[PDB]
Parts: structure tokens; sequence; C-alpha cells
């Protein structure tokens, strides 16, 4: 992006690019991911394949058609855009987690297994035995659902603020 | 009301000599009354003045007879006779806003009373209401 005058256009770039933005969705870095797409022509984002792909998985990522990421794992411009796919599932299931864990009831042992992609059923353990939503209640998977006294000593503090901007001399 | 006086000798103001000497500006401190002028506070008699002597403690044996006790410090006013008071001060806070408007409106049109009743009232009542909300709080944290 700097010496743009005097460097001759590379076409093996995008390359690179697109598969640091895939790294950027990969650590869930979405604020620095739309950055660097600003920091990008307009054109190339609706183009080039390269780019396009990345901005396609951070689309349905943002939408919420996790479905659509998955099968997006077949659909890849250039082998290199490798390991990233993978930091990149685990991602996703650590955000399917954040939603299960802060807007849900209860969800049980099968149903869990239906909505996180986990690993095969045996290891379906898994984000339980490392995540551990306090599980265990009723059905293992009972998800142990993760959802009135006066603040008298910060009201008193409020209304003495009020009192003392009130009577200082100023 | 408590005066002070002592005579002069028949052959005091007649041989030519002044009451009473002053060597200090301490004596012209304090102005006679006419009452006492009329009957003679400077023909017959002085008037000494009285400078009221006052130990440490007999002051506080005093202010005991007002000593506010920390009930009364602490305890709240009544609810219904406090909400009646807040009703009553904020409407005649909104009678002087209205005669305010006006007063401001005419006064730049064509180039006070409703602005300084309106800053006493202002004060009656965020004293009134702050005082009363912070006993409130102090109180719910300090019985229970």
């Amino acid at each position: 992006f700097d010496y743009k005058e005097q460097l001759p256009e590379s076409a093996y770039m995008h390359q690179l690019l697109g598969l640091n933005l895939l790294f950027l969705l990969s650590q869930n870095r979405v604020a620095e991911f739309h950055t660097e797409l600003e920091r990008l022509p307009a054109k190339d984002i609706q183009t080039n394949v390269y780019i396009k792909h990345p901005v396609s998985l951070e689309q349905y990522l943002m939408e919420g058609s996790y479905n659509k990421v998955f099968l997006a794992k077949g659909n890849i411009p250039a082998e290199s855009y490798t390991f990233f796919i993978d930091i990149l599932l685990d991602t996703i299931r650590d955000e399917i987690a954040g939603c299960i864990e802060k807007a849900y009831e209860k969800i049980l042992f099968t149903e869990a297994t239906r909505i996180l992609f986990f690993n095969t059923p045996k290891k379906m353990t898994d984000y339980a035995k490392k995540r551990g939503w306090v599980l265990g209640p009723n059905n293992y998977y009972s998800f142990a659902s993760q959802q009135t006294t006066i603040p008298s000593t910060e009201l008193a503090k409020q209304v003495i603020e009020y009192a003392r901007q009130l009577e200082m001399i100023v | 009301v408590i005066d002070a006086f002592r005579l002069i000798n028949a052959n005091m103001m007649v041989l030519g000599h002044e009451p009473r000497q002053t060597t200090s500006n301490l004596g012209h401190l304090n102005k006679p009354s006419i009452q006492a002028l009329i009957h003679g506070l400077n023909r017959h008699y002085y008037s000494i003045t009285i400078n009221y002597r006052k130990n440490e403690l007999e002051q506080k044996m005093l202010l005991n007879l007002h000593k506010k006790s920390w009930m009364e410090g602490l305890t709240l006013q009544d609810y219904s006779e406090h909400c009646k008071h807040n009703e009553s001060v904020v409407k005649e806070m909104l009678e002087l806003a209205k005669n305010y408007n006006k007063a401001v409106e005419e006064e730049d049109k064509m180039t006070q009373d409703p602005k300084r009743h309106l800053e006493e009232h202002v004060d009656v009542l965020m004293t009134s209401n702050i005082v009363q909300c912070l006993a409130a709080m102090l109180d719910t944290v300090v019985f229970k």
C-alpha cells in the first residue's frame, strides 16, 4: 500500500492479501478486518476471487449463516488458504458457544450435538470438557442456564455529590 | 435593653469640667438613645458600657438549650407532609416561571421579583429533597 507509484503492480499480491483477511477472521479481529477492507480499493471487493472469498466468509459469519460458512470449506480459490480455515472453524465454534450461553434456556445432549458441529460423537464432550457452562444438571447437557437490594451506599455518594456541587462556592 | 448608669457631681458640670475624661477611643463606639437623652443621659448621670463576660463552660451549658439530638439529626420527615410540600412549592414555582417568561420577553422587547422568588424556591426544594433522600439512604444502611 505504500510505494504505490514506484512499485510495479504485483499480480501475486491479492493471494497474500486475502489470506491475511482470512487470518484476521480466523482470530476474530473483525475491527481490523474491516479496516483493511476499507484500505483495499472498491472494485477488488466484487471483482477478484481471492479477496471475495474471505469477504464472503465474513459477510456470512456476521449474518449468522454458519451453515453457508461451513459449506464454503470446499470453495477455496487457492490451497494456500489453509490452517486459517481450521482456526476459523475453531473460532466459529467459540462464537456459537457465545450465542448458546448468552441467550438460551437449556440444550439437551442430542440437540447440542446437532447445533454445535462438534467432532465425532465420542469427542462431542468437547467444549464442555473445555468451556464447561456448569453442565451436568439432570441430563449432562442441561446447559445449566447462565442467566432487589437498595444500593444505599452508591445513592448516598451521588446525593452527597449533588450537595457538594450545590454548596461549594463557584 | 440593659444600660448601666452613674451620677454626675453637682460641682462637676457647673465648675467647668466635662463629666468624664476620655483617654481611649473605646467610649464612643455605642450611641445613646433619645429615650434616655430626654431624661438627661448626660446631665445627671453617665452611661457605662456593658461588655458581657462569657467563660467557655457557660456557653456550652447554654448551647445545650437548643442543641439538637442525634435523633433529630437522623430522623426522616413525614413522607405525606413532604410530598405535599414538594407539590405546593412546585406549583408556586410554576406560577413564578410563567411570570418569569413574561418578564424576560417583555424586558427583551422593550429594551427581578420572578427571578428572585424562583431562586429562593429552587433552593428550598433542593435542600428539602436532598436532605430527606440522604437521610433515607443512611437509615436503610445503618439500621440493617
